[PDB]
């Protein structure tokens, strides 16, 4: 239950497989819906039950409501704390681009990691989580760009 | 059945590697939560 970044694992496939990542903050676990499909999670001998989720936002929280409310400032570089399958956590600094939608603008990071890295946090210079990595699009040249996906608190 | 394993603290790293560009893209988000290019 300590604050920090966590791997989401399953043993129902061959070996142990990392299906994603998430953030423990203020007693609540935060990840992307497509990682868990809203299923319960085990932490040691304890169980974490889903509390809130939304397929369209592609987010889910466990044990309480969504706690992360920092937002990209629109101007400064950020850091992806990528936690790739089988690999040490590592910070990658980048200047976000922008997803333009009919409903407004969203920051986006042009960084490409395995699908199991979904749910890794994106941070501002104060260390606050401004969103989660892993819901995005493939652009004309074939590379991957993730929205900075943030919930509501 | 899914389980979680701690991987680190959430902190800004002062001398992190810098990379990636900054594309401005028109996108649409469908009811299934999938983004597409416009
Ligand atoms: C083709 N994408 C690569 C990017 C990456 C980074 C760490 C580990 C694995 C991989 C797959």
């Amino acid at each position: 239950t300590t604050d920090g970044v966590y791997r989401v694992m399953t043993r129902r496939l061959l070996g142990s497989t990392q299906v994603g990542v998430g953030v423990m903050q203020e007693g609540v676990f935060h990840t992307m819906w497509h990682v868990t499909k809203g299923a319960a999670l085990r932490s040691g001998e304890g169980r974490l039950d889903p509390y809130w989720g939304d397929v369209k936002q592609d987010l889910v929280s466990y044990c309480g409501p969504w706690k992360l409310d920092a937002a990209w400032d629109g101007l400064s570089e950020v850091q992806l704390l990528a936690v790739p399958p089988g690999e040490r956590a590592k910070n990658i600094q980048t200047l976000p681009g922008i997803f333009k939608t009919k409903d407004g603008d969203i920051g986006a990071v042009a960084l490409d990691y395995p699908a199991g890295t979904s749910g890794s946090p994106i941070l501002d210079k104060s260390g606050r989580v401004i969103g989660l990595y892993g819901n995005g699009v493939v652009i004309k040249n074939g590379s991957y760009v993730s929205a900075i996906t943030q919930g509501k608190r | 059945d899914m389980y979680i394993e701690r991987a680190g603290d959430i902190t800004w790293e002062k001398d992190a590697e810098v990379t990636g560009n900054s594309p401005r893209l028109d996108v649409a988000l469908d009811e299934s939560g999938d983004f597409s290019l416009v």
